[PDB]
């Protein structure tokens, strides 16, 4: 197989701004890249051909460029529409692999999570099992870090993310991490907390709960 | 290719009509003092024919005015250089083009002076914003024909088109050789399209330009030319999509020449790879990407960027645009090699078609004839004696007994 | 005019068999070449298979993650194309969208890009079975809220299989909401949570109720949110 | 704009469609004018005077030459 | 004589996909720093074909 290499995998940009996507191969493809642009759950759509060709009724602000290694996929003046994800695929030989891809998001000033932690509920624990929420609400960049500790341990290997999508409002991101626990092993313990590490904030924060109140 | 079917008309006779009016006396100085106060004017002739009226140079009022009293520093030296060039330019260019220039050249109109009478002809706006956006087009299709040197004015005619058709919807027929693919040199047929040129409609009916070098073409628009056109039923298009139809005759050509050649059309290239020729399709980048094989085939020009048939390599147009394939049997096939007439230029479908059934009748109506008509006996040897009927000869009568 | 309708898609217990079917209706079928491309949750894009026009053959072209597995298929007298999908695992569930190979010319056996692509079919391979939602309070605090403005919601658990819809009392509370995408718990079964941003004043007075609704096995939930102790 | 082209196997070829009538169905003739000076002769040897005598020469050599082709239609 | 049996060709189809080339954005700031210090360059255009 030919190896595809999509840089960067996600890239931050405002409204007419020119942005550039790289796609480097591992060999000479002889100019037989593609781009296409793929919206969240919708089908592909094919943008570019060749290495510079431009599809019938792709707009004129795509530009696509590169040769032999490097290819290059360029939007001159951003608009609403053009935040999507964008693949670039070869056409040298089979397989015709697919690239890594690229999340186009709307930039933003940073705003620090707010931090929320939620016991299990007793109509739960009557089950045998045993979930504990904490929740990031409206924050930006993406990226967070977020830690359990039970005991002042710390826990890997239960805890399970989940991510919204970019508001189409105000532009910032929710995250809800589950840490998943048994019954027995929930009533072990008595100190629950978790620690969200994010660039908005200075330092850590951690917010925890006692298991009673 | 069906250019000799045109007829022959003369270019200049309108002008050169307008051009034998200012010859009369007093003509030229109704213009004169039209043009005394203004440089641009309307005039009615003679005839009641209203012409615009334009002074483009005044001499008379700069060397009799800023140069006769001198006459009678450097800067007025070269203050008449510029106002006399052009003077020279369009006696430089008459003096070659016997009077008669083609297409109408800056020194003759400046483009200022063109736009000037675009705006002020009579026709509707939308002729307006066609010949203004279009002036190198509309001087290929203007002549100047010079008339009169009369006390004391020079005068030319510039003869300006008219565009009584626009904004109906136009298409171009390309057409390339269709024959055979038997293995022997001298045993394949060919069979060509030779209705290939523009064609526009046009009041009810369909304008044909078969000399395509002739129409000029910018952006989607097409500038054509009616005196070397065509007048044909709408019901000519149908020979795209049915060459069979019976309502229209389509005009094709017939042949034994299979040679191999390609024709690039606006959007993609036909290929008629005949023989042992080899012929390729190719892009910048990958390079060969198809092999003809015998043939009349097509490729379109999303992603191909050449084509070479033999030693011939042609670039293909990069104009952006949905190119379709219609899938179809070769209708060379559908005939017969044996009866094919193969000297035809100026021929149809239904020509060809009864050149079959007239070679194809002689061949059964003569065996229809002659076999048999030895089923019947001949004449007896013309001696002196009798002959008798016996087996399939007349036996001598005298051997009874 | 031109489109692909691919079918065939839904829930299939791993190990079994699945043939999907893509329907071509608005150019001529038999000229052109089909491609299998799916796509992962959560994951770019992966291509599948390929199988050429009839013109060059009758190549059928795998990728290396479902060679010996999936087999592609075409049946020109009735303008389909198959893909069959056999010895199934957990990695396959996926959306499969069916695309068109663009021939480098109007003919030729190089392609440039994927020209047409289908909507696509959702394909669930798992051997859960049938079944309702849990649905339990995330609950804030009766002493200390925190911010002036706090957070709550509901956590829907051990369902299958996708989705639930989830409303805040009955459609009114609409303002904050943020109902995270499902996840694949690891018994094979899902589990969301959807929570909202309500002024700290109103906790303890306003009742706040979810309302979770299972299409698949019919099971209305509404679970009214209200603090501890 | 919006331009096709269908290639037709059958027949061996092509058809480019969506383009825009412009056709030159008359005429329409306007005239030109120059107005020119009656002058007879330079009626007059500094550097300056000889410019502008032979310069004058030109215009009256053309004036010439457009009478000379005049003569014909 | 045989003038008809030949092919039908675009002269300036190849300068004239140049001059589309050049239409694009950046294309003609390209050549015009690529000049901005000689008279004469070699400049490879965004479809990587190399022109004088
Ligand atoms: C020839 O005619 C065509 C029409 O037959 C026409 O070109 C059209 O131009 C419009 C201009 O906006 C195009 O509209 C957009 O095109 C972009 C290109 O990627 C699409 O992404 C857009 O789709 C949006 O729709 C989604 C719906 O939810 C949005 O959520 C999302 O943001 C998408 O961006 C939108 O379709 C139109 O596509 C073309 N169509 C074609 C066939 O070219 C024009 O008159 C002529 N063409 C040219 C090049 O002049
Ligand atoms: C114009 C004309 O008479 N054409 C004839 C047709 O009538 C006849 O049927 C055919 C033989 O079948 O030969 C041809």
């Amino acid at each position: 197989d030919i190896q595809m290499t999509q840089s960067p995998s996600s890239l931050s940009a405002s409204v007419g701004d020119r942005v550039t996507i790289t796609c480097r191969t591992s060999q000479d493809v002889r100019g037989a890249l593609a781009w296409y642009q793929q919206k969240p759950g919708k089908a592909p759509k094919l943008l570019i051909f060749d290495a510079s060709s431009l599809e019938t009724g792709v707009p004129s602000r795509f530009s696509g460029s590169g040769s032999g290694t490097v290819f290059t996929l360029t939007i001159s003046s951003l608009q609403p529409e053009d935040f999507a994800a964008y693949y670039c695929q070869q056409f040298l030989d089979f397989p015709f692999t697919f690239g890594q891809g690229t999340r186009l998001e709307i930039k933003r000033t940073v705003a620090a999570p707010s931090v929320f932690i939620f016991p299990p509920s007793d109509e739960q624990l009557k089950s045998g099992t045993a979930s504990v929420v904490c929740l990031l609400n409206n924050f930006y960049p993406r990226e967070a870090k977020v830690q359990w500790k039970v005991d002042n341990a710390l826990q890997s290997g239960n805890s399970q993310e989940s991510v919204t999508e970019q508001d189409s409002k105000d532009s910032t991101y929710s995250l809800s991490s589950t840490l998943t626990l048994s019954k027995a092993d929930y009533e072990k313990h008595k100190v629950y907390a978790c620690e969200v590490t994010h660039q908005g904030l200075s330092s850590p924060v951690t917010k925890s709960f006692n298991r009673g109140e | 290719f069906l250019g000799f079917l045109l007829g022959v008309g003369s270019a200049i006779a309108s002008g050169v009509a307008v051009c034998k009016v200012l010859h009369l006396e007093g003509e030229v100085n109704k213009i004169k003092s039209a043009l005394l106060s203004t440089n641009k004017a309307v005039v009615s002739l003679s005839n009641g024919v209203s012409v615009l009226t334009f002074k483009v140079l005044d001499l008379k009022n700069y060397i009799d005015k800023q140069l006769l009293p001198i006459l009678n520093n450097i800067e007025t030296v070269i203050e008449f250089q510029q106002k006399n060039n052009r003077l020279l330019e369009i006696t430089r260019e008459f003096s070659v083009n016997a009077g008669v220039t083609t297409p109408v050249s800056t020194y003759m109109l400046t483009n200022s002076e063109l736009l000037s009478l675009i705006n002020d002809m009579p026709i509707t706006n939308d002729q307006k914003k066609l010949m203004s956006n279009n002036v190198q087009i509309v001087r290929q299709q203007s002549y100047s024909i010079m008339c009169i040197i009369k006390e004391e004015v020079l005068a030319y005619v510039v003869q300006l088109p008219l565009y009584g058709v626009i904004d109906t919807p136009c298409w171009k027929l390309h057409t390339s050789p269709l024959c055979t693919t038997n293995t022997k040199e001298g045993s394949n047929i060919c069979l060509t399209r030779t209705d290939r040129g523009w064609y526009c409609d046009n009041a009810g009916s369909v304008s044909f330009f078969p000399q395509a070098e002739t129409c000029k073409v910018q952006s989607n628009r097409v500038f054509c030319d009616t005196m070397n056109s065509l007048t044909l039923p709408s019901e000519v298009n149908l020979c795209n999509v049915d060459i069979f139809n019976p309502k229209y005759d389509c005009k094709i050509m017939t042949s034994k020449t299979d040679v191999s050649s390609s024709v690039i059309t606006s959007l993609g290239a036909i290929v008629s790879c005949y023989g042992k020729t080899k012929c390729t399709a190719s892009n910048k980048n990958r390079g060969i990407i198809k092999t003809f094989s015998n043939g009349c085939d097509y490729v379109s020009n999303k992603g191909v960027d050449t084509v070479s048939v033999g030693n011939t390599l042609y670039y293909v147009n990069k104009q952006e645009g949905k190119s379709l394939y219609v899938k179809g049997e070769p209708i060379i096939n559908f005939y017969d090699p044996l009866v094919f007439p193969s000297d035809e230029f100026d021929a149809s479908i239904s020509q060809v078609n009864e050149k079959i059934n007239q070679s194809l009748a002689f061949i059964r109506k003569s065996d229809e004839l002659l076999s048999a008509i030895g089923g019947y006996i001949p004449e007896a040897p013309r001696d002196g004696q009798a002959y008798v009927r016996k087996d399939g000869e007349w036996v001598l009568l005298s051997t009874f007994l | 005019e031109v489109q692909l309708v691919e079918s065939g898609g839904g829930l299939v217990r791993p190990g079994r068999s699945l043939r999907l079917s893509c329907t071509v209706s608005g150019f001529s079928f038999d000229d052109s070449a089909m491609s299998w491309v799916r796509q992962a949750p959560g994951k770019g894009l992966e291509w599948i298979s390929f199988i050429k026009s009839k013109t060059y053959g009758g190549t059928k072209e795998y990728a290396a993650s479902v060679k010996g597995r999936f087999t592609i298929s075409r049946d020109d007298s009735k303008n389909i194309a198959y893909l069959q999908m056999n010895s199934l695992k957990t990695e396959d569930t996926a959306v499969y969208y069916c695309t068109r190979g663009a021939p480098y010319g109007g003919n030729s056996d190089y392609y440039y890009g994927l020209d047409v692509w289908g909507q696509g079919t959702t394909v669930t391979v798992s051997s859960a079975s049938t079944k309702g939602p849990s649905v339990f309070p995330l609950a804030p605090s009766s002493k200390s809220t925190s911010g002036g403005t706090a957070a709550l919601g509901c956590l829907v658990k051990d369902y299958f299989p996708e989705p639930v819809t989830v409303s805040w009392n009955s459609g009114a509370l609409t303002s904050g909401v943020h109902t995270f995408p499902a996840v694949l718990q690891s018994s094979g079964l899902y589990s969301l949570s959807s929570v909202v941003t309500v002024p700290s004043s109103s906790l303890g007075t306003q009742t706040y109720i979810c309302n979770v609704n299972h299409k698949p096995s019919n099971t209305k939930v509404d679970k009214k949110v209200e603090p501890k102790s | 704009q919006n331009i096709t082209e269908e290639f037709y196997q059958s027949t061996c070829s092509a058809v480019s469609k969506g383009y825009l009538s412009a056709l030159r169905t008359g005429w329409y003739t306007s005239v030109i004018t120059i107005e020119l000076s009656n002058i007879k002769e330079n009626k007059c040897t500094d550097a300056k005077v000889k410019l502008i005598k032979q310069e004058l020469d030109k215009y009256k050599n053309a004036v010439t030459e457009l009478q000379l082709l005049m003569q014909s239609t």
